[PDB]
């Protein structure tokens, strides 16, 4: 269960907010410009880094389901959160946020608003 | 390129890890003499000159030796690769037997020399197909039913209801009703037919008492259904009364609870935090979900049991007899999960044990 995979590495090293794009069976990092914009047609993983008092890190993933996204990208997202999750020692809370019905928390990480955008990436099937 | 496998107890769902469904599926039957083996239709077609018999009984392994034909007709008949060319996974039945999980390990690697293997719990895989990590699953194919609560990933064995409740129970009812009412369905091939009555007309009724009533005053409800030979049958109260001994097992003498009735139970016996979540999700997998209605009369009984301000919500997609396979398949094709195989140099090392510790 010991994943190599880069972005895991880069995972939660430290506070802020790191976001990724389900593409073809695979976590791709979004332009650090481009935070906000989802494309209503793919599945996205959210991790918000939050600085503890106790010199430790909290984790909360937030995995975000377009209206258009494929069956392939909502079951990755879903599959993705749950390995990041283990990946640091089972201690991130788990979000299922759908389109539109998103929780006040993650529309709270986004300062100049969340936008949605039609399109996105195809499926791997 | 990896392989995925769910061994129903009827049906045997089978493809390649990057499809959007299995391109093979066909009964899980092994039929020998009263080359020198059968599997599948072939077995169902011979029936008269072999003895058929089922490798998995209600979800469970119990004849090997016939498994593992099933598994050979799975890699060179039907989907024709080269089993020792690509990694397998295999899916197995909430509390799935230790012995079983090794003697199944053991079997992929000795007998058939897979390069890596894995093997997830079906109701799992559903959950994920529906893009959900927290969640009850109501998995109920041909052999057994089961209720398989979720939470951030993996399942809660405690809480895990089984039900020996299926579509061959349901399809051997129907042929009794059916047969009261006036026609005659007794032997092995008017069996299949009463199976594919079933799959077709049958449909779980919102208010039973009510269609009961409707039943027996219009002929409103009624359906017709022609047979192989030509002869034409009305199928009538007996489209709702065979998928409603889901909702009421003392219709075949039976002792168990309700399917709505265990799903309480079991979301009942987990924690009190993760209470709402399960309720927000029950995710319905396996054939015998198929019935039209169903998702109704489930989010109908369980509001009843569950407090009056508790959100509910049936899940219940129309790939619902492929969830577990289509599970299997994106989560072999992720290119995380290329380490979380079971090597065979690993399998060398530690034996079929590994199975324990590597998948849960
Ligand atoms: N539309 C339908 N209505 C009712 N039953 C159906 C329908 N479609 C399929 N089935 C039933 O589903 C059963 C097979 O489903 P599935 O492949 O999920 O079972 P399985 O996984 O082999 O069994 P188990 O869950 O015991 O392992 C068949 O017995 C069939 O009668
Ligand atoms: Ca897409
Ligand atoms: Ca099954």
């Amino acid at each position: 269960m010991v994943v190599e995979h880069p972005e895991f590495l880069k995972a939660g090293k430290e506070p802020g907010l790191q976001i990724w794009r389900v593409e073809k069976f695979d976590l791709v990092p979004v332009p650090t410009n481009l935070y906000g914009d989802f494309f209503t047609g793919d599945a996205y993983v959210i991790l918000k880094t939050v600085q503890l008092r106790n010199g430790n890190l909290q984790y909360d993933l937030h995995y975000w389901l377009g209206n258009e996204c494929s069956q392939d990208e909502s079951g990755a997202a879903a599959i993705f959160t749950v390995q990041l999750d283990d990946y640091l020692n089972g201690r991130a809370v788990q979000h299922r946020e759908v389109q539109g019905f998103e929780s006040a928390t993650f529309l709270g990480y986004f300062k100049s608003g969340l936008k949605y955008k039609k399109g996105g990436v195809a499926s791997g099937f | 390129t990896a392989l995925v496998c769910d061994n129903g107890s009827g049906l045997v769902k089978a493809g390649f890890a990057g499809d959007d469904a299995p391109r093979a599926v066909f009964p899980s039957i092994v039929g020998r003499p009263r080359k020198d083996s059968y599997v599948g239709d072939e077995a169902q077609s011979k029936r008269g000159i072999l003895t058929l018999k089922y490798p998995i009984e209600h979800g469970i392994i119990t004849n090997w030796d016939d498994m593992e034909k099933i598994w050979h007709h799975t890699f060179y008949n039907e989907l024709r690769v080269a089993p020792e060319e690509h990694p397998t996974l295999l899916t197995e039945a909430p509390l799935n037997p230790k012995a079983n999980r090794e003697k199944m390990t053991q079997i992929m690697f000795e007998t058939f020399n897979v390069p890596a293997m894995y093997v997830a719990i079906q109701a799992v895989l559903s959950l994920y197909a529906s893009g959900r990590t927290t969640g009850i699953v109501l998995d109920s194919g041909d052999g057994v039913t089961h209720n398989v609560p979720i939470y951030e990933g993996y399942a809660l064995p405690h809480a895990i209801m089984r039900l020996d409740l299926a579509g061959r129970d349901l399809t051997d009812y129907l042929m009794k009703i059916l047969t009261e009412r006036g026609y005659s369905f007794v032997t092995t091939a008017e069996r299949e037919i009463v199976r594919d009555i079933k799959e077709k007309l049958c449909y779980v009724a919102l208010d039973f008492e009510n269609e009961m009533a409707t039943a027996a005053s219009s002929s409103s409800l009624e359906k017709s259904y022609e047979l192989p030979d030509g002869q034409v049958i009305t199928i009538g109260n007996e489209r709702f009364r065979c998928p409603e001994t889901l909702f009421q097992p003392s219709f075949i003498g039976m002792e168990s609870a309700g399917i709505h009735e265990t799903t309480y139970n079991s979301i009942m016996k987990c924690d009190i935090d993760i209470r709402k979540d399960l309720y927000a999700n029950n995710v319905m997998s396996g054939g015998t979900t198929m019935y039209p209605g169903i998702a109704d009369r489930m989010q109908k009984e369980i509001t009843a049991l569950a407090p009056s301000t508790m959100k509910i919500k049936i899940i219940a997609p129309p790939e619902r007899k492929y969830s577990v396979w289509i599970g299997g398949s994106i989560l072999a094709s992720l290119s995380t999960f290329q380490q979380m195989w079971i090597t065979k140099q690993e399998y060398d090392e530690a034996g079929p044990s590994i199975v324990h510790r590597k998948c849960f």
